[PDB]
């Protein structure tokens, strides 16, 4: 039943009476096992015993913390001008990336797809190469088709390069249009190597010819890598002007993933240009900020443009800003600015002020490698103890890297660093290593609210940073990076404790001695 | 036809103008302007074929028809993605498919179980991964039921044998392990994933309890075709329940692996999604001799209509108790429609789906006042163009598997009120500064069935349509 | 007891058994009403019955939603450059006002005493004038002291202008020292009227004897009031450098209240310079942005400057930001910049995108009178419905000016509007009103306790946005004004809906059929 | 003296340099350097003098002693915070003086009740106003034991009179209401406000139950001036019990006018804040005969001092049960000192706070093996500097009254390590990159009396000075 003056959608409509009363009604009709033995069966998914089977594990995957491959290459591609994504093979992946991030920017994400079916099997995707270009070159008349493939075409074998070359060749993709293009298998690697592979596509189709000379302009380019928080682009830029240091990022989708409801639909807006990427190679040099992931980006400043390829860390915290501060000031010649300098300090006032808050929590994390690297080395800078530490998609080197950072730090001395393993190993490491809080997206909520079925006291709450958030809105404008980015951490991070802690003490006569005014 | 279908003509003419001559000929005979004479389409459209390359279609594949449409709900079974981890990661928890039950203990639909296909499974193959995995499924997951294995594109292209291990692993548990050839290059769409999924069903649960005893009832009944899209099936079973009758079975939106078992005892299979069930409710009624109708339960005209038509199958007793339903929920609805018929009446709506709501929610529109002015689908099959006829209006613009290119045109000349589609149209028309509500997850409101659904649609198309924030688009000083 | 390896803070050690065993002994001690009696009383204090006499009382006031004039003008003060806030009167007064500042923005605030003390209501105050500001100059060389009074001061009636005077005639305050002051009475008003005395008394120092001229400088003068959110001074001066509008605010003490943590204290930093004052009278304009306290402001504006004082809304929402540029735009005659239509654009893809949850949303909300009408006016623009308001300090005029928004608007049909209530009505209002949300300050997670306490189907989530905010860290960073200030508030609206809802519907296997991963 | 010594009065010549000489020749006796042959400070120091105008003096008022510190904790009261606005909010719950029960209801202590005087009430005077407001407090907070009146500025200035409305008001209501004419022009910082108070406990609260019966036991005590701040009675409470003693009353953190009104019943007053209520127990010793002692559970080598001393007052059953208590917690306390000592001993510690913990937590320091290097008192008088000076190294500087300006000029001087003093100074202090930590709130944790207090004392102190941050303050290019 429903009211006129109170319409109740889902939640709660369902809890009222005659609902539960349909409940109780159909259960009896699905030989349910009965509630004993389900709570037993729970109870026993939280215990330590069920871990050790669980973490025995070496076929089933359940709850995975990544993607594959094209979704990365996906997200390179929307940041370059006038570029429209083109995925070869079969359709119904191009419908999943566009939705997945259509629901974390909450925007129209542009991407086709050469729609190969069981006859593109046994004859190849050729012709689907050659009809998918001509049409989407009509409908939708992009400057660059950023070419891409889903695990049908790489199973098959398709010759990707030959296929573009007859397309051209042949008359269906105008000389006008570059056709970038990468293998992107989605059984190796995950999402940030799809990324990495189209970057280097881009690099070939737009460089490969043009013989540079380092520093004949006196900028910096910057690489992000797979990067879904607006605010992290925007940040490079901001602090590169108040340098004073010309640059350019190579792959920025922040203007054509936040354009404006005016009236209009636009399907291409900022992002690099084609004159940014053919002048790379003249930079000074090319700053590749998530490492781990951009490897072969890294093969492309090196041997390709002769660049020096500056090692720097990712650029998440106050220490690891700092060092990019200190390595673009080093390499262009001009001082850090005192608007910088400020900013830092503001940050580091904001660190001692919350500092008794911090200091000590212990926390879970998952992310992909060179996020969880960067944002456990800042909760070790803080303080804070990272006691259970994730990465589905790391590598063996990246584990040793990690292991050799907690070594030498006082706040390390408990981690775990797990790679291979997923979101239902990180629940049981809830339940039995139970850090304070567990930083983590939107596939946390599961693990948080099964910590709360066995008890209020065992509630490990989730504090999102990462990809993908579906469940909060607005978050993809935030900033991760530099000090603006560690000024967010900071506050989220200090508030979650708080907002918890009130939590805790807001029983009326209770636990309320301690639900104090001031904190 | 009339003179809005004279200008839908003309605007099909200049919306095709753009594409090269091949796919325009092709594309010609995907839309066409609908005429209340007409019974069937004949010639005068076709569906159902491959999408155009290129072309930025809505469509998903098979997998999405069989994981995601069919098989995810059933909350009781654990269902693989087998193959890479793109394509479980991307449809977790994406469809509204509600249930109940305790998550990784009793019910398994929120979880992702996959093979996670690397390189060196391409190239040896995955039974011997497949057949390891349900072990350690069985060792963890202990009170699944039964246990599906939900193809990805490269399990068939690799020469591998899912039937074999599903055999084997079926003995070794003792529960129903059920194989799916559902790889995303089959087919054209959705659609096949639903039938591949409906002949599954036919060979590997239906029969699973032939020759058992089960107490019957006069008045037993199935609900096939309803995934319970925010409560939506909860909201029809209880007017069923109410008029007299045992929802043996739903199928499958909160959904068992044991109502399912159970299907072939019933009277009577209440078919709601025609597209994606129609199969296996002509394969019972072939079998098993069940009868089987559609129904339509989006607003109280339909509502109405379609408890009259359920409750004649039966005897005077259902039918007085269809009258006293309708009875006891007339004040409830002649309230909505005087609180939310003048704050949408006359609006034009334009609607874009999958295979059924394009046209089942027209009556609920109608209910309120609105019209539909162009009304098209992903995947829909020519008997669905068929079934949509009755409900338009003359001239009306009907269209098949349309590109981003030609929904955006349509949308700038027909100028429509508002538009209910999905996700990847969401957030283009919002900006373009066109009112939009998800048709497909009902943005994350409903239920929309039932006589409590119909409330909620009231709300929230009322809610969209005339938010304030919908004439800021120009700023002031434009 | 405890253990070395877990030690536990106050909560929750005194949850241990050997504390709740202590309290249970120690109750006995207390002669403590019977719990049945305390339960009934507490019931009682939740119903209508209850709420009609707390309704009737003209005499007690409980939990008041303001604080008294002298807090307002050391904010004021703060604003410019090498200026001293000194009290004249009784030094308590000065302790706690520097407290209360220390605790919402985590930052030093200086401000002096003269330290009066019995004698004075029979001598006067003039010998600690003379001596306060001979000892306040030479250890803390302001260029500006402002001075303004504590309620002892007021009963007895010193003369600030002739004591100032006699100061500087008699060798006490060097002749070069700006010595600006303003009777502040605690009896009258409250810490906005504080804040615009004081402001006069800065204009009367600053200009009184100047023959200005509007628009001898192209610029426009901006004037906020009290206002304690470091982001909105900012984005005042950000958006005026993109309009290419010179402008000075007058009293910005953004960075005063957020020096670096670099191992200096710095007592004074930025502030409107003696310049911006002295040249105030020849802009085109001076812009009162929070006009129903800027009273004495706007005489000073149009009386002694002879400027229009053009009215304009508190900046805060979209339509109230857009009406701001387009003032700044005629009154400057420089166009709206395309930076700032992008921006309002973003703005209103946000408002579209959160929409469906905001809608019908019902509101209580409390604060000063400025910020109350402003943020009461952008939820009505939202589609929300603010049901309950209310404004301690607000008068009659803004009453009337508030019923005539309300009932103009769609929205507004069950809002009700109270002044000079206090928070002990608010908490009645909030169980029998029961909005879904509050907006308040962090006094109001006393009643966002007292709801969750009659049960859970009965609490009133608090959304913290005000003055003061004590238990949360670096809210005082926030922006509430712009186009930026508005896409926060967005944010934190729908975000406070889904984190209730998350909430509601995290109970496994019984609320979690609606816990979705996408919302 | 020594070489510290002469640095530290070379600091003092060199820090007053700055004032006008009226208040130069005034300051220099408000400072000296500590001598361990010294019993008695003498002419050494002077302090509870007025303070210099204009300085910037730490100080409040005599309403912040009143209500604030000694009336505000009591839980069954409500207590009115009278005249303008200002007052009661800036002190509305800022104090951590913990206690149990249900606000609004059987407890008062976060509610802000006031008078709210409005220009009216300045003229015509706040005796009307304060009548009918007591009225409507009985009506809407029944459960109330008793009622006091906290005067603010205004009150004794414009001839008001609460006496003769509290005397009235009790008999209308038949409870206590109890005035209190702590003006804040009264005095010159909170010390006053402590000696009014008690004044008024002593003549309303005290009496009210002379000459009736009470079931007393041979081991009845009460705490005197312990304002539970976090928790801090509790945590003493919990030892004097475990020594088989019984707390009659606890005054006034977590207290209640009931137990205060037993007071005079008991054996033995047992005195931790002797600046604010040595008054009081001076009293009770005269008028009832009842014996008091000054203790200190600041940690380890306190509390068995304490206990010990405690214990000999009754006879060898409690003697043996204080062995037994010390012996009982002796783990911990090793605990305690094996991990936090090694990462805090050496380390130099300036404190300033009001009236009793710039000495009183010396020795916990001292367990950790840290050295106090500097000792000042907002509002101590010198019998607090004569107490103060046994645990006072040779040379350590020891002032009163500081301005923020002898503050700031002292620790750029004497660098310590760590700095324990309130909400004003710590922001300034962290920006000089000195570890804080608020040495009145216990900087939001707590307790740190007792044996359970000592480990979070210890556990916060090595938090704040190790903190990695503090070797950030200084960008790594310059
Ligand atoms: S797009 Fe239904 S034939 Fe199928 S998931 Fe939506 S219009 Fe599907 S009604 Fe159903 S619950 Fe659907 S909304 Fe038939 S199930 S493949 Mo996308
Ligand atoms: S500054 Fe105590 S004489 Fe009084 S509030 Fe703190 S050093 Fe007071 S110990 Fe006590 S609980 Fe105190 S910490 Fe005597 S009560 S006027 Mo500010
Ligand atoms: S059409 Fe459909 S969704 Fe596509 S793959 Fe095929 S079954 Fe699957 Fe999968 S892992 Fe990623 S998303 Fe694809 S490239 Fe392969
Ligand atoms: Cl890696
Ligand atoms: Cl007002
Ligand atoms: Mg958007
Ligand atoms: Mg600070
Ligand atoms: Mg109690």
């Amino acid at each position: 039943s429903q009211t006129i003056d109170k319409i109740n959608s889902c939640y709660p409509l369902f809890e009222q009476d005659e609902y539960q009363e349909l409940f109780r009604n159909k259960r009896q009709l699905e030989e349910a096992h009965d509630a004993q033995r389900v709570q037993e069966v729970f109870a026993w998914t939280t215990t330590a015993e069920y871990e050790a089977l669980n973490f025995r594990r070496e076929a089933l995957t359940v709850d995975p913390a990544k993607a594959c491959q094209p979704l990365g290459a996906v997200l390179c591609s929307l940041g370059f001008a006038n570029t429209l994504p083109y995925v070869h093979g079969s359709q119904g992946c191009v419908a999943y990336f566009r939705t997945y991030f259509n629901r974390h920017f909450k925007e129209p994400i542009a991407c086709v797809s050469d729609s190969m079916t069981e006859d593109a099997a046994v004859f190849g995707g050729n012709n689907n190469m050659n009809l998918g270009l001509q049409n989407a070159s009509a409908l939708y008349k992009p400057e660059i088709i950023a070419v891409s493939t889903t695990c049908m075409a790489e199973v098959i074998g398709d010759d990707l390069q030959a296929f573009i070359a007859n397309a051209k060749k042949d008359g269906f993709v105008d000389s006008s249009i570059a056709v970038p293009h990468a293998h992107t298998p989605s059984f190796i690697g995950s999402h940030v190597t799809g990324w990495d592979n189209m970057f280097e596509g881009f690099a070939k189709t737009f460089t490969a010819d043009y013989q540079g000379q380092p520093g004949k302009l006196p900028k910096l380019n910057l690489v992000t890598g797979f990067e879904t928080y607006l605010g992290n682009f925007r940040v490079l830029k901001r602090m590169m002007e108040q340098m004073a240091v010309p640059c350019s990022l190579l792959s920025d989708p922040s203007e054509v993933l936040d354009t404006p409801a005016d009236g209009h639909y636009r399907m291409y807006s900022g992002g690099t240009t084609q004159q940014e990427m053919k002048e790379a190679p003249d930079a000074i040099d090319t700053l590749l900020l998530q490492p781990w992931q951009l490897l072969k980006s890294k093969k492309v400043v090196q041997e390709m443009w002769n660049q020096p390829a500056t090692e720097v860390a990712i650029p998440l915290g106050l220490a690891a800003t700092d060092e990019l501060l200190m390595t673009v000031s080093q390499l262009s010649g001009k001082p850090i600015a005192d608007a910088l300098t400020l900013e830092r300090g503001r940050l580091v006032d904001m660190m001692l002020d919350s500092h008794t808050w911090l200091h000590g929590k212990k926390f879970g994390l998952y992310g992909d490698p060179d996020f969880v690297m960067g944002l456990t080395r800042f909760l070790l800078e803080l303080g804070c103890e990272p006691t259970v530490i994730l990465s589905h998609n790391a590598n063996k080197r990246w584990q040793k890297a990690m292991n050799k950072m907690l070594d030498a730090s006082p706040y390390g001395r408990d981690s775990e660093v797990f790679i291979n393993c997923d979101l239902w190993h990180f629940r049981s490491l809830m339940f039995t290593r139970q850090p304070d809080f567990m930083i983590g997206n939107s596939y946390g909520k599961f693990i948080q609210r099964d910590t709360l079925a066995k008890g209020k006291a065992f509630e490990v709450p989730l504090i999102r940073l990462g990809f993908p958030l579906f469940d909060r809105h607005h978050l993809h404008r935030q900033t991760t990076w530099g000090y603006e980015g560690a000024m967010n951490i900071v506050t989220t991070l200090v508030n979650a404790v708080l907002e918890k802690l009130d939590s805790d003490t807001s029983q009326l006569g209770k636990t309320d001695y301690s639900f104090d005014l001031v904190r | 036809t009339n003179a809005t279908g004279e200008r839908n003509l003309a605007l099909i003419q200049e919306v095709l103008e753009v594409f090269p001559e091949t796919a325009r000929k092709e594309r010609r005979k995907h839309m066409m302007v609908s005429d209340p004479k007409m019974k069937s389409v004949g010639k005068c459209i076709i569906s159902n074929r491959k999408s155009q390359p290129g072309v930025m279609t809505v469509r998903g594949c098979a997998y999405a028809g069989s994981k995601g449409v069919v098989f995810g709900p059933i909350k009781d079974m654990a269902h693989i993605s087998h193959g890479p981890v793109g394509c479980g990661q991307y449809s977790r928890a994406g469809r509204r498919n509600y249930y109940t039950g305790v998550s990784g203990v009793d019910s398994f639909g929120t979880l992702n179980f996959t093979s996670d296909f690397q390189e060196r499974d391409i190239v040896f193959g995955g039974d011997k991964k497949l057949s390891k995995l349900i072990e350690e499924m069985e060792l963890l997951f202990p009170l699944t039921k039964g246990i599906t294995i939900q193809s990805e594109c490269p399990v068939g292209l690799i020469g591998d044998d899912i039937s074999a291990v599903a055999n084997a692993s079926s003995k070794a548990l003792d529960k129903p392990v059920i194989p799916v050839r559902c790889e995303g290059f089959r087919g054209v769409s959705q659609s096949l994933g639903h039938h591949i999924a409906n002949d599954v069903v036919r060979d590997w649960i239906l029969n699973n309890r032939e020759g058992q005893p089960f107490e019957t009832t006069p008045y037993d009944v199935a609900i096939i075709g309803d995934y319970n899209i925010g409560g939506d099936a909860w909201a029809s079973r209880i007017l069923l329940e109410e008029m007299g009758l045992r929802v043996v079975a739903q199928w499958s939106g909160d959904g068992t692996l044991v109502e399912m078992e159970n299907t072939p005892f019933v009277k009577l299979n209440l078919v709601h999604c025609y597209r994606s069930m129609n199969y296996i409710a002509r394969h019972m009624e072939e079998k098993h001799q069940i009868p089987w109708m559609e129904y339509n339960f989006f607003g109280p005209t339909k509502i109405a209509e379609s408890l009259r038509k359920i409750a004649d199958q039966f005897d005077d007793t259902i039918r007085a108790n269809a009258e006293a339903v309708i009875a006891r929920y007339e004040g409830q609805m002649a309230a909505i429609i005087a609180k939310y018929r003048p704050r949408l009446e006359g609006r034009k709506v334009l609607l874009y789906m999958g295979g059924l709501r394009p046209r089942h929610v027209i009556g609920a529109y109608e209910d309120l006042g609105m019209e539909i002015i162009a009304a098209g689908y992903e995947f829909a099959h020519n008997d669905d163009y068929d079934r949509t006829l009755p409900d338009l209006k003359e001239g009306t613009l009907l269209f098949d598997d349309a590109s981003s290119y030609e929904l955006e045109a349509f949308v700038k000349a027909l100028k429509p009120d508002l538009i209910g589609s999905g996700i990847k149209e969401k957030y283009i028309f919002q900006k373009m500064g066109v009112p939009f509500r998800q048709m497909h997850s009902w943005d994350y409101s409903g239920p929309y069935h039932g006589y409590d659904g119909f409330a909620i649609f009231a709300r929230d198309m009322d809610m969209t349509l005339n938010n304030p924030a919908w004439n800021e688009l120009t700023a002031p000083w434009l």
